[PDB]
C-alpha cells in the first residue's frame, strides 16, 4: 500500500512535468482577466466619433466651445468600456468565488475529514487528500482506494441451517462453487461461516434464493472437548 | 443543465448588410469582437454543462436481456429498443412535455440557420440520443452493478442484495428486505407506476425547465424588438436612412441607432451573461446530485429526494435531469 | 499521411456486465491512485 | 441477550436506567450441559 501510494506521486511529479494543459484551469484564469484588461486599454484607441481618440490632441487642435462636444464622445464610449469591464469582472469573480467555496469545502471535507461523498474526493473510495498551493489556486491529491482484479463468484441472500435463516453481520455470502463463505463487501477476504459472522431472523421458507449450508458453532468444540475430559473423569472412576 | 446555445453577430444585429453602418461601427473598436466572444463563451458553457451532469460514466454499460432483477420493474426507465430515439418510456413523457415549449422557439428563431437580426440557434454537442445512451448506461450500471461503477469497474451485484447493501446504509437490518421483497418491489413498481401517470396528467410539474426555455425565448422577443425602435432617428429602418439622406446627413441618424441598438445587446448579453451562471450552478448541482445520488447512496438528509435514501435514477429531459429519487 | 477527418463521437467502451441473479464480482486486489484536482 | 447489549457502569449512574433481566444464551447450553452430567453421575450411583 505505500509502494503504491509512492508509485502514484511518483506518476503526478511525471504528469504536472509532461504536460502545459495540467494547470488549465487555473491558466485560463489569468487568460481571461489579462484578455479583459487588454481590451480595456485597447479602448482607449477608439474614436468614438471625435476627430480623435488622444484626448491631449483634441485639447490641442480645438477651443473650449467645440473641444466639449468632442471630449462627451470620447467620455461616453470611455465609461461604457469601464463599466462593460466592470460587469465582466464582478461577473467572472462570482465563477471564482463559487470556485473558491468549492475549494474551502473540498479542504474542509477532503484535508480535514475523509468523505462519504462519491466523486467528491476524487474518483473511487476515498482514503484522504492532500493540498498543494499553485498561482492563484490549489492541487489537490485526492488518495483513494479503487478495486483492480475482481473474480466472480456464486451468491445467495442467506443460508438456512437449522431451519432458522442466517444474514450476514457485516460482508456478504459467496461461494468458489464447493464451499460457502463470508467475504468483506469490498475486498475478497473469506471466512468459514459462523454464528459470529451471522446474524438469525425467521424461518428458511420467506427468503427468495436462500441455500443451505452448515453454519458452524464455535462453541461447540469447547463443549464437546470439555465433554471428552468429563468422559474420561468418568471412565477413569469405573477403575478405583 | 443548459440552455439554447443562441450566438447573435453584433455586426450583423446593429447594421445588418450596411457597409456604411459598418463603416461607423468600427469607431466604437472592440464591442462587437466582445460581445461575439461573451456569447461563445456562454454557448461553449452549455457543452460542458451537459458533459459534466450525464458524461460522468467512462464506458456504455448495457442492460441484460434477461430483466430478473428480484421482482424491480424498471422497464419504465430503462430504454424502449422499438422506438426511433432510444429514449425509456418516462423519458418520452418529459420530451413531449417540454418540446411543446421548444418548437416555439425553433420557429420563432432541424438544420438551424440565421435569421436577418443575426439571432442563431447553434447545435447541442450531445444529441438528445446522446445524453439518453449516457442515462441509460447510469441506469443500467446502477441497477447491474449498485454504486460500485462509481468506484471501480463495475462489479456485478445480484438487484436484491444491492438494494440489502442498501437498507443496512439507512441502518435497516437486510433481512427487513428479504423478508418483505415482495412488498418492496410492489411498492417501487406502484410509485414508478405514479410518476408515469402524474408525467401525464400533469400541467405544472416541469415548470423548472419551460422557465429556462420561456427566460431564452423572452429575451430574444426584448432583442429583436428594439430593432424596431428610433432611438429618436428618422426611423428605426437602416435601408430606409440610406435610401433618402446623404453620406453626411444619414450618419447622424445611423450612430443614433448604432447607440441605442449596441446598448441593447450589451443588456441583452448582460441578462444573459448572469443567467448562464445561474444554469452552470444548476448544472454544477445536477452533476453532484448525479455523482452522490445516483453512483452512490447519499447519506446528507434532503439531498436525495424527502425520505431515507436507497437509490436514484437520472432521466434525460430537454435542456435538463430528471432524477427519480427512491427513498424509504 | 495524415488528414483532416470527421466523425460520430463515441460516447465510450461498450460493455454488457454479466449480471444474474445469483452471482457477485468481488475484488481480490486494489489500486490504490491519487489523481489531482485543480481549482481556481 | 448479552449479545445484542453490551456494559457500562452500575444502576446509581445512569437518569432513568430501568430493572429487567439480560438474558444469556451460553446458560441454557451450559443447563443443558449439566443435565447431560447429573443423569450420568445417577447412572452411575447404580451398579
Ligand atoms: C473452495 O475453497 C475451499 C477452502 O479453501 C477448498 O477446500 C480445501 O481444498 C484444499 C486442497 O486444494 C484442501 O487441502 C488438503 O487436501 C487434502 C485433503 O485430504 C490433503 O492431502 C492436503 O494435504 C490438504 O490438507 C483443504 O483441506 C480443503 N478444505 C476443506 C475445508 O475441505 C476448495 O478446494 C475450493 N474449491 C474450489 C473449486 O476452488
Ligand atoms: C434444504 O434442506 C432442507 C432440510 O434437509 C430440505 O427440506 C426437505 O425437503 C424435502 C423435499 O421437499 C422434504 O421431504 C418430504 O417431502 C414430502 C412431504 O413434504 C414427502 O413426499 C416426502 O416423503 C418427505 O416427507 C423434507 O421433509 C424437507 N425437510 C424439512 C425439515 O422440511 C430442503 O429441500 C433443502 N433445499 C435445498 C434447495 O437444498
Ligand atoms: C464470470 O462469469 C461470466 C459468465 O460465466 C462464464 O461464461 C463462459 C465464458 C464460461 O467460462 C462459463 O463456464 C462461465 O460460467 C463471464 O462472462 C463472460 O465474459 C467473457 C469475457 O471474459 C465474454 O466474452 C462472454 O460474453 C461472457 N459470457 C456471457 C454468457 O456473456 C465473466 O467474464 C466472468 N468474470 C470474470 C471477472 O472473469
Ligand atoms: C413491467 O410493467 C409493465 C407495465 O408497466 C408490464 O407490461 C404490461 O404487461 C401486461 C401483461 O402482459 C399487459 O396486459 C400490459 O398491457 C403491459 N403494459 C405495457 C405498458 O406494456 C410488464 O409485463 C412488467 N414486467 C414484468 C417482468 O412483470
Ligand atoms: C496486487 O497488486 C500488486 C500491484 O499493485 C501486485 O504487486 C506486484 O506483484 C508482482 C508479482 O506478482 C511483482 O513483480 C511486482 O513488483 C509487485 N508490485 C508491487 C508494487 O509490489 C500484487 O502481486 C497483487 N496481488 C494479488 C494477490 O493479486
Ligand atoms: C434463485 C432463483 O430464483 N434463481 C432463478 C433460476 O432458478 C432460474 O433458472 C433463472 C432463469 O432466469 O433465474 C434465476
Ligand atoms: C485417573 O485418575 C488418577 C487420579 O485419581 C490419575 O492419577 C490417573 O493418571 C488418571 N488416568 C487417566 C487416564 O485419566
Ligand atoms: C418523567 O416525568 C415524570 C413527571 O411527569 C417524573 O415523575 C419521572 O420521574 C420522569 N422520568 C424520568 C426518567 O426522569
Ligand atoms: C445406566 O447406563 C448403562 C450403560 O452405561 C445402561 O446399561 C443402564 O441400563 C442404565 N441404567 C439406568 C437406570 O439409567
Amino acid at each position: 500500500i505505500a509502494n503504491q501510494f509512492n508509485s502514484a506521486i511518483g506518476k503526478i511529479q511525471d504528469s504536472l512535468s509532461s504536460t502545459a494543459s495540467a494547470l488549465g484551469k487555473l491558466q485560463d484564469v489569468v487568460n481571461q482577466n489579462a484578455q479583459a484588461l487588454n481590451t480595456l486599454v485597447k479602448q482607449l484607441s477608439s474614436n468614438f466619433g471625435a476627430i480623435s481618440s488622444v484626448l491631449n490632441d483634441i485639447l490641442a487642435r480645438l477651443d473650449k466651445v467645440e473641444a466639449e462636444v468632442q471630449i462627451d464622445r470620447l467620455i461616453t464610449g470611455r465609461l461604457q468600456s469601464l463599466q462593460t469591464y466592470v460587469t465582466q469582472q464582478l461577473i467572472r469573480a462570482a465563477e471564482i468565488r463559487a470556485s473558491a467555496n468549492l475549494a474551502a469545502t473540498k479542504m474542509s471535507e477532503c484535508v480535514l475529514g475523509q468523505s462519504k461523498r462519491v466523486d467528491f474526493c476524487g474518483k473511487g473510495y476515498h482514503l484522504m487528500s492532500f493540498p498543494q498551493s499553485a498561482p492563484h489556486g490549489v492541487v489537490f491529491l485526492h488518495v483513494t482506494y479503487v478495486p483492480a482484479q475482481e473474480k466472480n463468484f456464486t451468491t445467495a441472500p442467506a443460508i438456512c441451517h437449522d431451519g432458522k435463516a442466517h444474514f450476514p453481520r457485516e460482508g456478504v455470502f459467496v461461494s468458489n462453487g464447493t464451499h460457502w463463505f463470508v467475504t468483506q463487501r469490498n475486498f475478497y477476504e473469506p471466512q468459514i461461516i459462523t454464528t459470529h459472522n451471522t446474524f438469525v431472523s425467521g424461518n428458511c421458507d420467506v427468503v427468495i434464493g436462500i441455500v443451505n449450508n452448515t453454519v458452524y458453532d464455535p462453541l461447540q468444540p469447547e463443549l464437546d472437548s470439555f465433554k471428552e475430559e468429563l468422559d474420561k473423569y468418568f471412565k477413569n472412576h469405573t477403575s478405583p | 443543465v443548459s440552455m439554447t446555445k443562441t450566438s447573435v453577430d453584433c455586426t450583423m444585429y446593429i447594421c445588418g448588410d450596411s457597409t456604411e453602418c459598418s463603416n461607423l461601427l468600427l469607431q466604437y473598436g472592440s464591442f462587437c469582437t466582445q460581445l461575439n466572444r461573451a456569447l461563445t463563451g456562454i454557448a461553449v458553457e452549455q457543452d460542458k454543462n451537459t458533459q459534466e451532469v450525464f458524461a460522468q460514466v467512462k464506458q456504455i454499460y448495457k442492460t441484460p436481456p434477461i430483466k430478473d432483477f428480484g421482482g424491480f420493474n424498471f422497464s419504465q426507465i430503462l430504454p424502449d429498443p422499438s422506438k426511433p430515439s432510444k429514449r425509456s418510456f418516462i423519458e418520452d413523457l418529459l420530451f413531449n412535455k417540454v418540446t411543446l415549449a421548444d418548437a416555439g422557439f425553433i420557429k420563432q428563431y432541424l438544420i438551424c440557420a440565421q435569421k436577418f437580426n443575426g439571432l442563431t440557434v447553434l447545435p447541442p454537442l450531445l444529441t438528445d440520443e446522446m445524453i439518453a445512451q449516457y442515462t441509460s448506461a447510469l441506469l443500467a450500471g446502477t441497477i447491474t452493478s449498485g454504486w460500485t461503477f462509481g468506484a471501480g469497474a463495475a462489479l456485478q451485484i445480484p438487484f436484491a442484495m444491492q438494494m440489502a447493501y442498501r437498507f443496512n446504509g439507512i441502518g435497516v437490518t437486510q433481512n427487513v428486505l428479504y423478508e418483505n421483497q415482495k412488498l418492496i418491489a410492489n411498492q417501487f413498481n406502484s410509485a414508478i407506476g405514479k410518476i408515469q401517470d402524474s408525467l401525464s396528467s400533469t400541467a405544472s410539474a416541469l415548470g423548472k425547465l419551460q422557465d429556462v426555455v420561456n427566460q431564452n425565448a423572452q429575451a430574444l422577443n426584448t432583442l429583436v424588438k428594439q430593432l424596431s425602435s428610433n432611438f429618436g432617428a428618422i426611423s428605426s429602418v437602416l435601408n430606409d436612412i440610406l435610401a433618402r439622406l446623404d453620406k453626411v446627413e444619414a450618419e447622424v441618424q445611423i450612430d443614433r441607432l448604432i447607440t441605442g441598438r449596441l446598448q441593447s445587446l450589451q443588456t441583452y448579453v448582460t441578462q444573459q451573461l448572469i443567467r448562464a451562471a445561474e444554469i452552470r450552478a444548476s448544472a454544477n448541482l445536477a452533476a453532484t446530485k448525479m455523482s452522490e445520488c445516483v453512483l452512490g447512496q447519499s447519506k446528507r438528509v434532503d439531498f436525495c429526494g424527502k425520505g431515507y435514501h436507497l437509490m436514484s435514477f437520472p432521466q434525460s429531459a430537454p435542456h435538463g435531469v430528471v432524477f427519480l429519487h427512491v427513498t424509504y | 499521411s495524415q488528414s483532416i477527418i470527421a466523425y460520430t463521437m463515441s460516447l465510450g467502451a461498450e460493455n454488457s456486465v454479466a449480471y444474474s441473479n445469483n452471482s457477485i464480482a468481488i475484488p481480490i486486489n486494489f489500486t490504490i491512485s491519487v489523481t489531482t484536482e485543480i481549482l481556481p
